[PDB]
Order: C-alpha cells, then sequence, then structure tokens
C-alpha cells in the first residue's frame, strides 16, 4: 500500500651587439651594484 | 698663388695671416697628418669585433 519505506649554430660568439647594448647594460649594472 | 692666405677672425674675412702673426711650427701639421693617416689606415684593416 501507500504506507511503505516512503512513509644548430650553438656557438654564436656575438660580435658587436654587446658594444651596442653596453649603455643599457651599465645603466642596469650601476643600480645592481 | 697666395700661399699664406688664411681665415682672419679679427678682420672677419680672408687676408694674409703672416701680417696677423698667425704661425705654427711645421712639426704640428706634419705630425698630425702622419698620425691621423696611420690611424685611419689601421682602422681600415679591421673587419670584425670579438667580445672576450
Amino acid at each position: 500500500s501507500s504506507s511503505e519505506d516512503e512513509d644548430a649554430g650553438e656557438g654564436i660568439s656575438v660580435n658587436t651587439g654587446p658594444k651596442g647594448v653596453i649603455n643599457d647594460w651599465r645603466r642596469f649594472k650601476q643600480l645592481e651594484t | 698663388g697666395e700661399k699664406t692666405a688664411g681665415i682672419n677672425v679679427r678682420k672677419g674675412g680672408i687676408s694674409n695671416i703672416l701680417e696677423e702673426l698667425v704661425v705654427q711650427p711645421l712639426l704640428v701639421s706634419v705630425s698630425a697628418l702622419t698620425l691621423a693617416t696611420e690611424t685611419v689606415r689601421s682602422i681600415l684593416k679591421i673587419d670584425d669585433v670579438v667580445n672576450t
């Protein structure tokens, strides 16, 4: 009833680029030092 | 043909400068020319830069 459970080229040797960028390199290097 | 014509700053134009007593020893211009030419020749024989 209702009731239920529901309920390559590695060697580079960069030539001139370091010379070109040395200005910024030293700019950062002074503050880092 | 004016061998000693130079810039006359006092006069403001071009005139003989031996009358302005503007002289210099030869071994100033000669030395400068030689040294500058040597330095330029040295620089011209360069084709690469290396970072140590």
